[PDB]
């Protein structure tokens, strides 16, 4: 489901490195990855999102956050 | 349950099928099956029909 680099279609389509908790213990991670030492760090910084996120998927919905 | 294709898993429709058996009482009924081979001929054989 992901998008992990900007698509073989010349795609109109914000390429911006974020994580995506959508629910219903979906998860997706939106970047458009170049081969780079730069991309290898923010692709464990972007992970590290998704690890928080499929921690704390077993609590009540409006507790779903950071804890501040 | 509103079920959508990209569900994660734990998610996603699981069908279920509980078998239950009840015993009671009766002078018979299903059961194992049973095993065979190739019967011979002329030939002194110990046999099971």
């Amino acid at each position: 489901n992901s998008m992990l680099t900007d698509p073989g279609n010349v795609q109109k389509a914000v390429c911006h490195p974020t994580a995506w908790d959508l629910g219903k213990g979906d998860f997706r991670i939106l970047m458009c990855t170049k081969v780079t030492m730069d991309d290898f760090l923010t692709a464990h910084h972007e992970m590290g999102h998704i690890q928080y996120d499929m921690a704390y998927a077993a609590q009540p919905f409006l507790l779903r956050n950071g804890a501040n | 349950y509103g079920f959508q294709p990209t569900n994660g898993v734990g998610y996603q429709p699981y069908r279920v099928v509980v078998l239950s058996f009840e015993l009671l009482h009766a002078p018979a009924t299903v059961c194992g099956p049973k095993k065979s081979t190739n019967l011979v001929k002329n030939k002194c054989v110990n046999f099971n029909f």
